[PDB]
RNA sequence: UUAAAGGUUUAUACCUUCCCAGGUAACAAACCAACCAAC
């Protein structure tokens, strides 16, 4: 018994082919059915045949005798069809709207999610059928999740370095950070997690959350867990007001926060509100000069991933009190000097996915860009608040689309706080950089931010740019351009202080190569985020998409303090590079 | 069962036979307009019957379908149906005793162990803060569920004995919190 | 052969006035079959005859229970109601008395088996129902005796044993009797043979077992269900000794079933047209109808108050989706009507009251959540007291 | 009921009786016509409901012989799973002990309650109280049977772990009081 | 008002018998399902 996702109306028919199985009314399930190849609808019991031994389950073509289902063939003389008159027999056929257009309804409910199409659908269709895509999706990569091989342990030749054997008929999942796994362990008749692990190509080297003696016998699956339904939408709708609402302003606050008060004070004037903090512009201090300056308000911290929950409690321990700050952990190693499961405190700081049913005067949201509408509809669900505060940046990364393999994401389709931001504008803007150097703030902001963004420091000029295509060869999940790292090496080898510098590239097997042959550290550009060095040395090593990203490009040059060197592969954003040239060796 | 096709038949054959009567043609004449009559009911009384059968029979399924759906959602809420329906009823009762221990309990105070109705046994009450303390400890006398209890022990949180007098307004902001009551029937 | 068995001890869940854990047991299939295959056609002619003394099969409604009461009350001279309740009837028989049971239900194969094969019958009979083991707890434990409710011959033995104590309780108290003072001639002969039938004969004797049968069934009436019993006796014979009285009864249970009966459990009525006091838990009521007097059960009200008040499953506590258990408790509680205190024909008129209530509930819930109709004129029957005279009143 | 033979028989009956009816000759060439038909619409009832009534039992014995089937392969799957558990359980016998004892009875006959008295490896006992476990289970080992028993394990009702130390007289109506306690034949 | 009887087939109408398919009502028997009461 539910509710039509196309028109509301009271309806305990859901359609059995679809995965989610959405609650349809008469006319709008019936359309569903008659238009796609969706011919199972589910009831408090499934309308099959009750046949002994048959196999009818199109609803087209069953009919309700007795008291049950049948086929022609097995049908009492008395009876007639479930699916006539435009509509689909069922309870609540009285009350009953229907739907003129089920056009996106059919085609999220039928649809891969491999096309950007899909997911631009999905951000633009109705509140409820954005609840529906999100649940369809999380759903489908959830399953597929599951489609991959089991990796065994056959070999320990050391200790961070494996010997995988992979299960024939599954194929295997790339080898990187995106793809977390989880040890199994063997036992008599049961199996023992060991925790999760990440893989990357020796061999295989894995990265454990936790360190072990593991021998052969344990294997690693990637853990999936159920796709709960959705309820709330992505969005409370907006109300504006005249005062600040719920909120009492300290009548004493400090030089440190004061840029930001106005801001602040618009925070308690509107119902939510969205920040735009490009890199080393102050997002979680805008979060808790927020709480600062309302010392008196209700703040749930919340963030998808451990990470960022984690750097908003390390702002916290700065200007926070200790004892009104509690860390909400799920019975993976994060934050651990807050007070732990404690909900009633004044600053609660938790993840999406572990939210508990609470009121709060203030939600801050960070860093919007990972967010889904499966998150913003949780922290709905969740979190009841007089203010939402969504503090992060469109021109950054967002969640990796795993199914995705057609289009690519724009921001505007990255959520619905996303869309908002990239349509009518952030609420709040960030406009001072305190993090780079003046050549990576002003290409950035004529890059991604319209030229809004603007520069604390002079230019540095250590930033550097390099037009080399080099040779690109592919790895099983991974691209690799050797000459890049011997054009690095000569670089190093001619600037021996740049040995201090982090490289970055959007490449794990780039990052590999260039660890085993440089020796410097390695990050990937979507593991870089959240973070910030003096020096970096970034090697596109393709001119795919996925490295000429204009998001992905921003957040790997945004990386460095003081100087930046790119061995650049394409034409278009090399020219884009407001740094000095330099010439290949 | 009026919007049929038979209903306009039936209707066509009572006009011809309603003509034939009031007017007296024939004796086989009026014959072929119950020939052709009696038939037209003889499919008229059939398709009207097999349809009526199916009106009641939807109605006699789809009635413990509903049956069903409450039967099955009724037993998954079963946890909170019967709490609210008890404090409910609690709430009714109106006992004096019970609605101490109710607003003691919604407050602040909640007993470690059943409360013992004998004047010997022991009981141990936890008060969170001084205001509770206030209402319910008044000097060595414990008020709880409309009885007397003397007071002879009262421990703070990390089990470390505090004497009776020791706790005031000013001086209450030096002790852990929960405190644990110790306190024996009159 | 010979066929152990286990029979599991399960915990019944049901309403009862006495906090007291009353169990019941599964008993496992082969002796369910095996003992199917000889006492179904043992039991059903049982079961399907009317004007016996047993009394099991046969229903109280339309007239029924007036009927069992006219049979009581067949040519008693000096007519009362007397009955009894056995303290632990299931606990504490005896085993000799259980064997005889089975014997004495076994005697109707004097045709289709051999002498080895009843004897082996009576052997796997009480080695799987007299003294088996019990699993209770995911434990076996050996019963000392006692009878198995469970099996499919629980009530007729039972019956089989109220029967055999009644018969030796008059027996005992007859051949107490002083015999000098005794009057009557013929009395006086039956005590003489009775002495030489019982002590100094070796076989059995058709004539005098025939003629006493004959004296008791004119002079001590019984009518028995299980282990309830219900007699009508001659006050004359009893104050003079002649037959079984509440003190003999007693006296026979504390020397052959090792349990003291009190009064609690006993009941004596001198007025037959008030009926028995108790039966089956069902009170009598002699009350008027069609120009005819006739005696209606009513039950303890207090049992269908709890019975509505209280249930078995979460989902029987909506009423609306379950009328037809308050119309069966409509026609139990419908005798109550003609009661002369008011509040128990008032439970009668609650429930019909209450069941209009649930059906306008159910229709009104059901043409609001599904814009149709189908509340019948059939269901109009039952809140109407109609539907209840007839079901006692004897046509069917 | 159209792939009949007699579909053509209607097909021509009524096509000539609509075409001489429109045709309108006369009533005495029209008898002939009218009883033609009239004998065809009881060609179709004759052997129409020779078959619209068959589907009916062949559709009954369908089913009948499918719950025939079912019902026979649970009769399998319920044969396997008691010798599997007839098999399982006798691997537990410990099948030395029993076979002196055996050996020793005049025809191999000796009563089932001695089996576990004399040949089972394991006891436990359920105690009420402590005064009861001090007459029988007191101290690291007891006797009973005529054999000495070693205590392994003691729990309470909730099968929670008991220590020996803990069940003294004062500290006993702190503790559930089915208590279990199982030991093990010592040789 | 019009010799009689007999004769044949056909048409019409009436009545009777049987067969056949349609529907209504009743009765019973079975199976299945839910629920109640008694020991
Ligand atoms: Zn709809
Ligand atoms: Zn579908
Ligand atoms: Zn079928
Ligand atoms: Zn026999």
């Amino acid at each position: 018994v539910g509710a039509c996702v196309l028109c509301n109306s009271q309806t305990s028919l859901r359609c059995g082919a679809c995965i989610r199985r959405p609650f349809l009314c008469c006319k709008c399930c019936y359309d569903h059915v008659i238009s796609t190849s969706h011919k199972l609808v589910l009831s408090v019991n499934p309308y099959v045949c009750n046949a002994p031994g048959c196999d009818v389950t199109d609803v087209t073509q069953l009919y309700l005798g007795g008291m049950s289902y049948y086929c022609k063939s097995h049908k009492p003389p008395i009876s007639f069809p479930l699916c006539a008159n435009g509509q689909v027999f069922g309870l609540y056929k009285n009350t009953c709207v229907g739907s003129d257009n089920v056009t996106d309804f059919n085609a999220i409910a039928t649809c891969d999610w491999t096309n950007a199409g899909d997911y631009i659908l999905a951000n633009t269709c109705t509140e409820r059928l954005k609840l529906f895509a999100a649940e369809t999706l999380k759903a489908t990569e959830e399953t597929f999740k599951l489609s991959y091989g089991i990796a065994t342990v056959r070999e320990v030749l050391s200790d961070r370095e494996l010997h995988l054997s992979w299960e024939v008929g599954k194929p295997r999942p790339p080898l990187n950070r995106n793809y977390v796994f989880t040890g199994y362990r063997v036992t008599k008749n049961s199996k023992v997690q060991i925790g999760e692990y990440t893989f990357e190509k020796g061999a295989v080297v894995y990265r454990g959350t936790t360190t072990y003696k593991l021998n052969v016998g344990d294997y690693f699956v990637l853990t999936s867990h159920t796709v709960m339904p959705l309820s709330a939408p992505t969005l409370v709708p907006q109300e504006h007001y005249v005062r600040i609402t719920g909120l009492y302003p300290t009548l004493n606050i400090s030089d440190e926060f004061s840029s930001n008060v106005a801001n602040y004070q618009k925070v308690g004037m509107q119902k939510y509100s969205t920040l735009q903090g490009p890199p080393g512009t102050g997002k979680s201090h805008f979060a808790i000069g927020l709480a600062l300056y309302y010392p008196s308000a209700r703040i749930v911290y919340t963030a998808c991933s451990h990470a960022a929950v984690d750097a908003l409690c390390e702002k916290a321990l700065k200007y926070l009190p200790i004892d009104k700050c509690s860390r909400i952990i799920p019975a993976v190693e994060c934050f651990d000097k807050f007070k732990v499961n404690s909900t009633l405190e004044q600053y609660v700081f938790c993840t999406v996915n572990a939210l508990p049913e609470t009121t709060a005067d203030i939600v801050v949201f960070d860093e919007i860009s990972m967010a889904t509408n499966y998150d913003l509809s949780v922290v709905n669900a969740r979190l009841r608040a007089k203010h939402y505060v969504y503090i992060g940046d469109p021109a950054q990364l967002p969640a990796p689309r795993t199914l995705l393999t057609k289009g690519t994401l724009e921001p505007e389709y990255f959520n619905s706080v996303c869309r908002l931001m990239k349509t009518i504008g952030p609420d709040m803007f960030l406009g001072t950089c305190r993090r780079c150097p003046a050549e990576i703030v002003d290409t950035v902001s004529a890059l991604v931010y319209d030229n809004k963004l603007k520069a604390h420091k002079d230019k540095s000029a250590q930033c550097f740019k390099m037009f080399y295509k080099g040779v690109i060869t592919h790895d099983v999940s991974s691209a690799i351009n050797r000459p890049q790292i011997g054009v690095v090496r000569e670089f190093l080898t001619r600037n021996p202080a740049w040995r201090k510098a982090v490289f970055i590239s959007p490449y794990n097997s780039q990052n590999a190569v260039a660890s085993k042959i440089l020796g410097l550290p390695t990050q990937t550009v979507d593991s870089s985020q959240g973070s910030e060095y003096d020096y970096v040395i970034f090697t596109q090593t393709t001119e795919t998409a996925h490295s000429c990203n204009v998001n992905r490009f921003n957040v790997a040059i945004t990386r460095a303090k003081v100087g930046i060197l790119c061995i650049m592969s394409d034409r278009d954003l090399y020219d884009k590079l407001q740094f000095t040239s330099l010439e290949i060796p | 069962f009026s919007s049929l096709p038979s209903y306009a038949a039936f209707a066509t054959a009572q006009e011809a036979y309603e003509q034939a009567v009031a007017n007296g043609d024939s004796e086989v004449v009026l014959k072929k307009l119950k020939k052709s009559l009696n038939v037209a009911k003889s499919e008229f009384d059939r398709d009207a019957a097999m349809q009526r059968k199916l009106e009641k029979m939807a109605d006699q399924a789809m009635t413990q379908m509903y049956k069903q759906a409450r039967s099955e959602d009724k037993r998954a809420k079963v946890t909170s149906a019967m709490q609210t329906m008890l404090f409910t009823m609690l709430r009714k009762l109106d006992n004096d005793a019970l609605n101490n221990i109710i607003n003691n309990a919604r407050d602040g105070c909640v007993p470690l162990n059943i409360i013992p109705l004998t004047t010997a046994a022991k009981l141990m009450v936890v008060i969170p803060d001084y205001n509770t303390y206030k209402n319910t400890c008044d000097g060595t006398t414990f008020t709880y569920a409309s009885a007397l209890w003397e007071i002879q022990q009262v421990v703070d949180a990390d089990s470390k004995i505090v004497q009776l007098s020791e706790i005031s307004m000013d001086n209450s902001p030096n002790l852990a919190w929960p405190l644990i009551v110790t306190a024996l029937r009159a | 052969n010979v066929i152990p068995t286990i029979t599991q001890m399960n915990l019944k869940y049901a309403i009862s006035a006495k906090n007291r854990a009353r169990t019941v047991a599964g008993v496992s299939i082969c002796s369910t079959m095996t003992n199917r295959q000889f006492h179904q056609k043992l039991l059903k002619s049982i079961a399907a005859t009317r004007g016996a003394t047993v009394v099991i099969g046969t229903s109280k409604f339309y007239g029924g229970w007036h009927n069992m009461l006219k049979t009581v009350y067949s040519d008693v001279e000096n007519p009362h109601l007397m009955g009894w309740d056995y303290p632990k009837c299931d606990r504490a028989m005896p085993n000799m008395l259980r064997i005889m049971a089975s014997l004495v239900l076994a005697r109707k194969h004097t045709t289709c088996c051999s002498l080895s094969h009843r004897f082996y019958r009576l052997a796997n009979e009480c080695a799987q129902v007299l003294s088996e083991m019990v699993m209770c707890g995911g434990s076996l434990y050996v019963k000392p005796g006692g009878t198995s409710s469970g099996d499919a011959t629980t009530a007729y033995a039972n019956s089989v044993f109220n029967i055999c104590q009644a018969v030796t309780a008059n027996v005992n108290a007859l051949l107490s009797t002083d015999g000098n003072k005794i009057a009557d001639k013929y009395v006086r002969n039956l005590q003489h043979r009775l002495y030489e039938c019982l002590y100094r004969n070796r076989d059995v004797d058709t004539d005098f077992v025939n003629e006493f049968y004959a004296y008791l069934r004119k002079h001590f009436s019984m009518m028995i269900l299980s282990d309830d019993a219900v007699v009508c006796f001659n006050s004359t014979y009893a104050s003079q000794g002649l037959v079984a009285s509440i003190k003999n009864f007693k006296s026979v249970l504390y020397y052959q079933n090792n349990v003291f009966m009190s009064e609690a459990k006993c009941w004596t009525e001198t007025d037959l047209t008030k009926g028995p006091h108790e039966f089956c838990s069902q009170h009598t009521m002699l009350v008027k109808q069609g120009d005819d007097y006739v005696y209606l059960p009513y039950p303890d009200p207090s049992r269908i108050l709890g019975a509505g008040c209280f249930v078995d499953d979460i989902v029987k506590t909506d009423g609306t989706l379950m009328i037809e258990r308050f119309v069966s408790l409509a026609i139990d509680a419908y005798p109550l009507t003609k009661h002369p205190n008011q509040e128990y024909a008032d439970v009668f008129h609650l429930y019909l009251q209450y069941i209009r209530k649930l059906h306008d509930e159910l229709t009104g819930h059901m043409l609001d959540m599904y814009s149709v109709m189908l509340t019948n004129d059939n269901t109009s029957r039952y809140w109407e007291p109609e539907f209840y005279e007839a079901m006692y009143t004897p046509h069917t």
